[PDB]
């Protein structure tokens, strides 16, 4: 129950990392397209794990990472709902996006 | 079929799907029988099923999901279970065909009475 | 399309993959299109669906094959109506590997998922053949008609 | 690579045999799971023709 | 070599930071994570005490 | 544009990174504190009803 | 983490029945994870907690003494009105946070019950409807310039209506 | 930095704490979590 | 630099003013024709053909290649909607009346047939799916203290 | 509060006596120090509002405006540092002094309790603006623009003052929170109705409706960057703050004394958002956008709901910053060209590759792209208005759509076409103006992150 | 697209343009080049039939019936040429087609490299100012007071000296 | 066949007023040409004019802006259908929206006074 | 997948290839300056069809303004060269 959220946040962290690199000065030295393609590949390989755990448990998951505000009985927070739909759509989208990037 | 039989041919006898018990339930059965369930509320709850999912055909499905989880990576190991589950749903759809036909024949009877 | 042709001979790889995709979209029985499209075409006629809606839906299921074979003919079976010069190149890996991976996916993942996901809903497996095989029959019809017209 | 002009180019075997690979693979898989699931298009179940039932069952008054 | 270095610098380190975050800032709070209840079946025993459970009645045909 | 980017990144990092580092060292060594209930012989002060060390430090020195 | 506040119902975990001739991937996968990742993280956590304990610090919870209310408060005079209105704002904020707590516990119960939310997730909904009738009859139509005076007028009009109903 | 390390801005933390404690108290003692009447209707007096 | 003589003015009611206005706007008199006088503010700014800018000769290397307009060529009062990123009067092989007729006819036919099919739908010749426990009267909330209509389901 | 004011009253002699080569830098950096020190107000541990004397005070609804003003001062300075470059040192010193007087007045008023002090400061705001607009413009109609500005404002001012007198006499004092703890209810007759009018008419005339939006475009056009900044950012906000602080007494009148003003505000939002499509002058487009958003602010202010007030404050701050930024960008593209027209310069982004990303990041904040305080405010206000009636989502949506349209029209007629060939005067970006853009933006990021500061009274 | 057209036209060019348009629309209708050749020959015969005729009456009549038949039997979605209007490459590169004068504002730290090319810009601009004023008198001397001119531009009637108004044409970036 | 429209103008060729062979009309065309050529030449004597450190001024653009912005009220003369359209746009729609909102609010108010409208969960407003 | 650019020799050889495959009047021996209407007694139809064939051979389009005036293969080549900016 810790590997799951770990992966679900790691995929977003991977996709972030290049964007961050964009800010920096390495691009003029580095092959940004291959960098991003491979980061996406590893994001997909990560996203796969949720599929195995989900088909083996069929346990949906719901998370509230960060609490943004508290607006007088109507709060807000970065909430994820890793259920069948999204946990599968991530993998499909990455399987496509890796090829598209190449 | 019944569609045109209703729309361009005879216009009333063709029954209505949404009022089936409109006729008494034992107009031709001397002490008609009733149905049976082979899985209890507690089981069909703890197994976390859905409402368009849990019918009188639920035990086959429970055994199916057990055999599917167990040996998960060796999937395709639950096929004699799917066959039986589809068999039960076929049986149910046949029961419904038969109830519709029953109402059709009973309307035929009523109209024969006039 | 009006300025291309002979794509099969001049470029077999993309044409093979394009045919794969075209037939999958038509609804070929086991190419990851079937495993959703044909259950959908079951339910569409099996439930209390509005007549005109059902009808235009099946017409569209045919027009799928229609314009797919349109692509096929106008791009892959007629003559090379494109300019004389040629600098073809597809032996590059960054363009030959992705399509390969995507074809393997488009052939396997549909089946894999249809057999691995929890069975959300209760299907309906009791109907006549002329309602269980409607999509198949009508797509074959589209193939024949497109051939006749393109010729 | 070296272009041509109003002529057909000399092609390599890798790309063409990869295309043949993909297509033969599709045909193989189709035949395999057709063999294994010939009923997925027909169904193992028999749809009934009413007028074959009996007023005996589903009791009716005549 | 670069394969291993990339694996490290783009999977491992973030994994360490995120495991820290999760297991000591998120599961340390009332309803941050919600592990949907598992899908029990009949017969299935329990890694907790959970005495044996009963199967159903007749399975004709 | 290269000049603006580089100089802004400098004149930010310069004090952002030392500060963030001090913050990390504080959270590690000092860290947050406990919800010690109120004894019946002590009247806490404004620099003790707040959790974070930096917060209570400021509340003790300035405010 | 007051568990009496946040129930956290029990966890009827199932058991493993791996009946096949093939190995579970999750076994080795999670073993290797718990091996390589949790080890350093756990050691570092212990280090941090030890430094904490050696340079420990405490902090209390502010207890606001109570005071008279708007009722026992002569009009025109203010000091009393202020020392009452601010207490009332505190109470208002606390009630809002209570609402938040109820909603959080409710969403928890819902998800943790899954598809059976219509049967086992009905208890908390009753606490919700009750608490919400309360929060409505208290703080519904005040206005961004809300305050004890307007809340009291609300209460009083409602009491008068209920009493007229009772008497007829 | 100053802002981010400001404490309990307008009490949105002390209040959460206080609500937790009060809910514990009342859940135990059997009272309801929120009464539909705020001020004591006894000390109050009304016309006819 | 600009000046009143070079800027617009009032509605010229005399060819004396008209010709000077035209030579100012860099046009020719016999083509110059201002807007009517309803006092909406048009003043004396020429009235030009209500044509878009997708029409203009696209080959000539205009100076304003994004507007296909030359330097002093007077500017259509309503250019803001003819900037070529907007309304296009590019003539059509088909015509206005006939295209509108086609579209409306098609859409009317479609919606009419949809209503028709809703009034005379399709459905499979069977009854309604059954449900064991009073349509699961519990799992749909129900209550633990009420015995509503006993929904018994029979065999055929 | 003196800790915020006195130094701002020392920047003046500082400017006067400092040498030319150093006055700019000295005054700028020290104004930044003032901006920094202006954060002490954010130590609002508990709900007990801050009161420093019978003459000053702070609040959650005022503090944001205070900081925003103390931080827009130096941006005005900087953006006012390439033009008037051939104007004498004494003249530029006068300009600086006027800016600083504006800052000081705005702070004192956004802090003061007694609405009469608030009013004298609200009306002393003029002289520096009128001056800045007449003596440093670039066209001729600036005169008529200043006249309109001044006289609209004073016509508003008068009955406001008369009603403040009627109050000070009927009631004993004018101090706020005393007005609260001793307010009452009115017999709701024509007298009290005209009183409601004479109290809100000035604040409205300032925060423009459809009917009196006329002095805004003239100002923002004929006037320079600093006047445009300060108008679009604060001198409107003064009306909103006054209305918020004063409406506390006029209950219940504002239930039926609002329908005309709400109607006007919404219809004007719509018509002005439409004109923003076909308004050539860039600064005029920006001004009418400001009108379109302040109409939302007003519609949210009247009906008096907490969600509405918080949304008003959010959108207020957001629009202030975003409009200052857009005006910086306009000025920038003007100094190189000297023509406000939108369709003259086109097809940039090939020579100002970065600047675009300071153009883009503004539009997206205008059309309410989230996560932004802009959309948070628009959305909470739409919620309040939906509750107040179910037939206002219509207008909310029409406005959202027309905005999503003209923002991109503006992006695309200046940074999306193909480059002209006679604009040889395209001096590349200055680090100074890039800095101004970055400084207007970054705070949007930080506040999108932590907005609890920027909520309002109700939070 | 460099030379400019005359104000009026002639029957000749009108018929030519109708011919080219119809043949393109036929290439679009009838895809196969064999069918295209066939029907193009048919259209050529149709034209050569009335070719030798010269009566303006029959000319205008046939032309205005031909344009109507063309507009009524044209292709809805014709065959556009990519590099020309309507296509999928028109202006595609204008986002990269920068002009030269962006050069002057380079920084010396950048034009440090690329030194040779900047060693030749000067001798190019030097090839402009030294021969500009002359390019004016060539017109101000030949600015025929008749005052009826076209958009054409005369060459350098002298030798050695350069033509008039070559800047806005030379230095026009590539197409890429 | 084909008909004109305010959108799809009659294309160039089909226009009967084209194919005319009038000497006067052709002379007008050639005069337009003389004009346009003078303009383009005056423009090209500046596009390439060396020693230039500035841009070009488009007086047509300036005059267009003047006529859209500030030449309006002076040449404006009020008349009916104009005053009428103005009063319409300024009064009608406001009042329509107003009747709508007032009717809705009165409905809601009487409903609540009856004590019916389900307001459950309307805790924040 | 960009092929290499075009040069004058290639352009000339191609143009001769095409104008020789032409059959109407060309006596299979074209001088680079083999004027169509003057030096070969051709027709406007033929010239226009030549221009169209060249358009198809080189992908792009030649506008009428210059199609009507081209009367020399050397002129066609000069036009193509000044359009594609060849021979650095
Ligand atoms: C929240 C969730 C919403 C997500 C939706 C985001 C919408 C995306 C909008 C967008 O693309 O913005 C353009 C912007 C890039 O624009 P660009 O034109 O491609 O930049 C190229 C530069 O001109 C030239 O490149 P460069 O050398 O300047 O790159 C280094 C970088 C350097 O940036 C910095 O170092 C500044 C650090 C502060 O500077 C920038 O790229 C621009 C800053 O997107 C970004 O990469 C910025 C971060 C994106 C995250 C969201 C930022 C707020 C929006
Ligand atoms: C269920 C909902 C039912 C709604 C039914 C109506 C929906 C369709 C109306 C949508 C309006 C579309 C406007 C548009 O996109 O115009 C695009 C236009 C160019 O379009 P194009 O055909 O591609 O021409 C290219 C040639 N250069 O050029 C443009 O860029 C358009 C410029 C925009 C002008 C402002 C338009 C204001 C908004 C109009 C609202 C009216 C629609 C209301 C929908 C309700
Ligand atoms: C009044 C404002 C309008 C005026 C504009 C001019 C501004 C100039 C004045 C100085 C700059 C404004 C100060 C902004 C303060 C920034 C606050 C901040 O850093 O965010 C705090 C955030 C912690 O999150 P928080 O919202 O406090 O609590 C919820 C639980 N996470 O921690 C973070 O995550 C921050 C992220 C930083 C990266």
């Amino acid at each position: 129950m810790n590997i799951f959220t770990t992966s679900i946040l790691l995929i977003f962290i991977l996709l972030l990392s290049p964007i961050l690199i964009s800010m920096s000065n390495l691009i003029k030295h580095i092959n940004f397209p291959l960098y991003t393609t491979t980061s996406i590949k590893f994001s997909f390989i990560i996203s796969l794990l949720p599929l195995l755990m989900f088909f083996h448990n069929n346990m949906e998951y719901m998370i509230t990472t960060w609490h943004w505000v508290t607006m007088n009985s109507m709060e807000l927070k970065m909430s994820f709902k890793t259920d069948f739909f999204s946990i599968l759509f991530t993998s499909v989208a990455l399987f496509v996006t890796w090829s598209i990037m190449q | 079929a019944h569609l045109t039989r209703r729309y361009l041919w005879d216009a009333s006898v063709e029954p209505d799907p949404e009022k089936i018990p409109s006729f008494p339930p034992d107009l031709g059965f001397p002490e008609r029988k009733e149905r049976v369930m082979v899985a209890t509320q507690q089981e069909m709850m703890d197994a976390q099923l859905t409402l368009q999912q849990r019918d009188y055909c639920a035990h086959y499905l429970i055994r199916l999901l057990k055999c599917k989880r167990d040996s998960f990576p060796n999937f395709l190991a639950c096929k004699h279970e799917q066959h039986d589950w589809d068999y039960c749903e076929h049986l149910d759809y046949v029961k419904r065909m038969k109830e519709f036909e029953r109402e059709r024949r009973l309307l035929q009877r009523k109209k024969r009475r006039a | 399309i009006r300025k291309m042709g002979n794509i099969t001979k001049i470029m077999p790889f993309t044409s093979s993959c394009l045919v794969i995709g075209s037939l999958a979209l038509t609804g070929m029985p086991f190419l990851t299109g079937f495993y959703s499209k044909d259950l959908i075409i079951e339910a569409i006629n099996t439930c209390n669906t509005n007549a005109w809606a059902l009808l235009i839906t099946l017409i569209a299921t045919s027009m799928t094959a229609m314009y797919s074979m349109r692509i096929i003919y106008f791009v892959t079976m007629t003559k090379p109506r494109f300019p004389p010069l040629i600098s073809i190149n597809e032996n590059d890996p960054d363009l030959m590997n992705p399509i390969k991976r995507l074809a393997f996916g488009s052939i396997f993942a549909g089946f894999v998922i249809s057999y691995n996901i929890p069975p959300t809903s209760i299907p309906v497996l009791t109907m006549p053949w002329f309602l269980k095989t409607t999509a198949l029959i009508i797509s074959v019809l589209g193939f024949l008609i497109a051939l006749e017209l393109n010729n | 690579i070296q272009p041509r002009y109003r002529e057909f180019p000399q092609l390599t075997r890798s790309q063409v045999i990869q295309g043949e690979f993909l297509s033969s693979l599709m045909w193989f898989w189709i035949l395999w799971r057709f063999w294994h699931d010939s009923d997925a298009v027909l169904g193992h179940f028999s749809y009934p023709d009413p007028s074959q039932w009996t007023d005996e069952e589903l009791g009716i008054p005549p | 070599y670069r394969s291993s270095l990339f694996a490290v610098s783009h999977v491992l380190i973030p994994m360490w930071f995120v495991h820290y975050y999760v297991k000591y800032h998120m599961a340390t709070k009332p309803y941050t994570i919600v592990s949907s209840k598992p899908r029990i079946f009949p017969g299935d025993t329990i890694l907790e005490t959970g005495e044996v459970i009963p199967p159903m009645r007749d399975f004709p045909d | 544009d290269a000049r603006f980017l580089r100089l802004m990144k400098f004149y930010l990092m310069l004090t952002g990174i030392p500060v963030i580092i001090g913050i990390t060292l504080v959270n590690i060594f000092i860290g947050e504190a406990e919800l010690a209930e109120i004894p019946e012989g002590y009247i806490p002060e404004h620099w003790e009803y707040y959790k974070h060390p930096i917060s209570r430090w400021i509340a003790r020195n300035f405010y | 983490w007051d568990k009496d506040v946040y129930p956290e119902p029990p966890s009827r975990t199932p058991a493993p029945s791996p009946q096949t001739s093939l190995p579970n991937p999750i076994t080795y996968l999670t073993k290797a994870y718990d091996l390589v990742v949790d080890w350093p993280v756990t050691l570092v956590r212990e280090f941090i907690e030890r430094q904490h304990a050696k340079n420990r610090t405490y902090y209390y919870h502010r207890q606001y003494r109570r005071v008279p209310d708007i009722t026992e408060c002569k009009e025109g005079d203010v000091l009393c009105i202020y020392e009452a209105e601010m207490q009332w704002r505190r109470d208002f904020k606390v009630d809002q946070e209570i609402m938040n707590i109820i909603q959080e516990r409710l969403k928890a119960c819902q998800q943790r019950e899954g598809e059976n939310y219509q049967q086992n997730c009905a208890k908390e909904l009753e606490q919700f409807t009750k608490v919400t009738k309360a929060y409505q009859d208290r703080y519904l139509d005040l206005g961004a310039y809300y305050s004890a005076r307007k809340c009291l007028a609300k209460q009083k009009q409602r009491m008068l209506e209920e009493r007229k109903a009772a008497r007829q | 930095t100053f802002v981010a390390y400001v404490p309990d801005y307008r009490m949105q933390e002390w209040a959460r704490r206080e609500a937790e404690r009060l809910v514990k108290y009342r859940e135990v003692n059997g009272l309801p979590i929120m009464e539909s009447n705020y001020f004591d209707p006894s000390k109050i007096q009304l016309p006819e | 630099h600009m000046t009143k003589d070079m800027l617009p003015g009032s509605y010229p009611r005399t060819p004396e003013e008209r010709a000077a206005a035209a030579k100012k706007y860099n046009m020719r008199v016999e083509d110059y024709e201002p807007y009517p006088d309803d006092g909406m503010g048009y003043g004396d700014y020429p009235m030009l053909p209500n044509r878009s800018q997708h029409e203009r000769d696209p080959w000539y290397q205009w100076d304003h290649s994004e507007l296909r307009m030359n330097w002093g060529e007077p500017i259509h009062w309503d250019l803001d909607m003819y900037i070529r990123n907007r309304v296009d009067t590019s003539p059509t092989p088909v015509s206005w009346d006939v295209m509108c007729k086609h579209l409306f006819g098609f859409v009317a036919f479609m919606v009419f047939m949809f209503w028709v099919g809703h009034v005379f739908p399709s459905y499979q010749p069977v009854g309604p799916k059954q449900y064991p426990y009073n349509n699961l009267y519990l799992e749909r909330g129900g209550d633990p203290t009420k015995e509503p209509e006993p929904v018994v389901h029979y065999d055929i | 509060m003196l800790k915020i004011i006195l130094p701002s009253l020392m920047l003046l002699p500082l400017t006067w006596l400092s040498s030319p080569k150093k006055t700019w830098t000295n005054v700028t950096s020290y104004s930044f120090l003032i901006s920094l020190t202006s954060l002490t107000l954010l130590w609002q541990t508990d709900e007990n509002y801050k009161n420093f004397s019978n003459m000053f005070s702070s609040d959650p609804l005022s503090t944001p405006l205070i900081i925003l003003t103390a931080w827009l001062l130096p941006l005005m300075l900087m953006a006012s540092q390439n033009h008037l470059k051939k104007d004498n040192n004494v003249l530029q010193k006068l300009y600086i002094s006027m800016l600083i007087s504006l800052q000081i007045l705005l702070i004192m008023t956004f802090s003061a309790t007694e609405l009469i002090m608030f009013y004298i400061l609200f009306e002393a705001t003029l002289i520096p603006t009128l001056i800045i607009i007449t003596r440093w413009g670039n066209q001729t109609e600036r005169l008529n623009a200043g006249i309109y500005f001044l006289f609209y404002t004073l016509i508003g001012s008068i009955p406001l003052l008369i009603a403040l007198i009627l109050i000070q006499n009927h009631v004993g004092t004018l101090n706020l929170m005393i007005l609260s703890f001793t307010t009452h209810t009115l017999d709701a007759s024509w007298s009290n109705n005209l009183l409601w009018l004479a109290c809100m008419m000035a604040f409205l005339i300032k925060m423009p409706l459809y009917g009196v939006h006329l002095w805004l475009p003239k100002a923002h056009v004929e006037a320079p960057i600093a006047g445009s900044m300060i108008l679009a950012a604060i001198l409107l906000k003064l009306g909103s703050y006054g209305m918020i602080r004063i409406s506390i007494i006029l209950d219940p009148l504002t239930k039926y004394m609002a329908y005309p003003f709400i109607l006007l505000s919404l219809w004007g939002m719509i018509m002005t958002s439409s004109i923003c499509l076909r308004q050539t002058d860039l600064k005029s487009l920006i001004a009418y956008s400001s009108v379109s958003h302040m109409a939302l602010v007003i519609a949210s202010i009247m009906i008096q709901t907490p969600w509405s007030f918080m949304g008003a404050t959010m959108l207020m701050i957001a629009h202030g910053l975003t409009s200052s930024l857009l005006f910086c960008l306009a000025n920038s593209n003007y100094e190189r060209i000297h023509s406000r027209t939108m369709i003259m310069a086109r097809g940039l982004q090939m020579v100002f590759p970065l600047m675009a990303t300071w153009w883009l990041m503004a539009s997206l904040a205008n059309l309410a792209l989230p996560p932004s305080i802009n959309l948070m405010g628009e959305l909470f206000i739409t919620m309040s208005l939906f509750s107040w009636s179910n037939f206002t989502i219509i207008l909310m949506g029409i406005n959202i759509i027309i905005t999503g349209m003209y923002s991109m029209y503006m992006i695309i007629t200046t940074q999306r076409g193909k480059l002209t060939n006679h604009m040889i005067n395209l001096q590349p970006s200055h680090t100074r103006e890039l800095t101004l853009m970055a400084l207007h933006m970054i705070p949007l990021i930080l506040l999108t992150t932590s907005p609890k500061l920027i909520t309002g009274l109700t939070m | 697209a460099f030379c400019a057209p005359p104000a009026y036209l002639t029957h000749q060019q009108k018929v030519l343009r109708l011919y080219k348009r119809a043949l393109r629309h036929l290439e679009s209708w009838c895809i196969h080049r064999d069918k295209y050749r066939y029907f193009a020959c048919l259209m050529r015969a149709r034209f050569e039939e009335h070719k030798n005729e010269k009566d303006m009456m029959r000319a205008t009549q046939l032309l205005r019936e031909a344009e109507e038949e063309f507009w009524q039997n044209q292709h809805p979605q014709p065959y556009i040429f990519p590099d020309s209007p309507g296509g999928t490459s028109f202006e595609r590169y204008e986002c990269y087609k920068v002009p030269e004068w962006c050069l002057d504002y380079w920084h010396p730290s950048e034009k440090a490299m690329y030194p040779d090319y900047f060693s030749k810009r000067e001798q190019w601009k030097k090839l402009r100012m030294e021969s500009w004023d002359r390019e004016v008198k060539q017109l101000q001397e030949e600015t025929s007071p008749d005052g009826i001119m076209t958009e054409a531009l005369p060459p350098a009637r002298r030798e050695g000296d350069l033509p008039p108004l070559w800047w806005h044409i030379v230095t026009r970036p590539r197409e890429r | 066949k084909y008909k004109p429209a305010p959108l799809a103008t009659l294309p160039s060729t089909l226009d009967p007023a084209e194919y005319d062979v009038s000497p006067e009309t052709r002379r007008a065309q050639v005069e337009r040409l003389s004009i346009r050529a003078r303009l383009k030449r005056e423009y090209l004597l500046q596009y390439n004019d060396p020693k230039r450190v500035s841009h070009i001024e488009d007086p047509a653009l300036i005059r267009w802006t003047y006529a859209r912005s500030a030449n309006i009220y002076p040449n404006f003369r009020p008349t009916p259908k104009n005053s009428l359209l103005g009063a319409v746009a300024g009064f009608g729609p406001l009042i329509f929206w107003y009747y709508v909102f007032k009717t809705d609010r009165d409905r809601k108010e009487r409903l609540i006074q009856e004590g019916k409208l389900d307001r459950k969960f309307n805790i924040s407003y | 997948s960009d092929a290499p650019p075009l040069t004058l020799d290639g352009i000339k050889d191609r143009v001769l290839y095409v104008l020789k495959l032409y059959d109407k009047i060309d006596p299979e021996k074209l001088s680079v300056n083999s004027h169509f209407m003057k030096d070969l007694g051709l027709d406007s139809l033929d010239q226009v069809e030549i221009i169209m064939a060249m358009e198809d051979e080189f992908g792009f389009e030649i506008p009428d303004i210059d199609a009507e005036k081209l009367m020399c293969p050397q002129e066609i080549v000069d036009y193509i060269a000044d359009k594609k900016d060849v021979y650095e």
